[PDB]
């Protein structure tokens, strides 16, 4: 998210034994950096190997 | 530490009893609070 140019990021990395779509239980996703850019954003795309 | 005494930590003002932290935190955490959005700890900006 971009607020205020301020683009943060937030994440978080743990195993799984998924056999669905998404996952149950809980957990919260911390920060991670914070990014004063200040631009109009309205799309975007992934990348892959 | 352990002393009454006035501070400014990095903008932080106040004043009360400075003591080592016993409490966890976060990587990114700068300061604690309490239910009386008080603040109840800080990092110090030269050693954290």
């Amino acid at each position: 998210k971009n607020i205020d140019g301020y683009f943060k990021i937030y994440s978080k990395h743990t195993p799984i034994n998924l056999v669905r779509d998404l996952p149950q239980g809980f957990s919260a996703l911390e920060p991670l950096v914070d990014l004063p850019i200040g631009i109009n954003i309205t799309r975007f795309q992934t990348l892959l190997a | 530490k352990n002393k009454c005494v006035n501070f400014n930590f990095n903008g932080l003002t106040g004043t009360g009893v400075l003591t080592e932290s016993n409490k966890k935190f976060l990587p990114f955490q700068q300061f604690g609070r309490d239910i009386a959005d008080t603040t109840d700890a800080v990092r110090d900006p030269q050693t954290l």
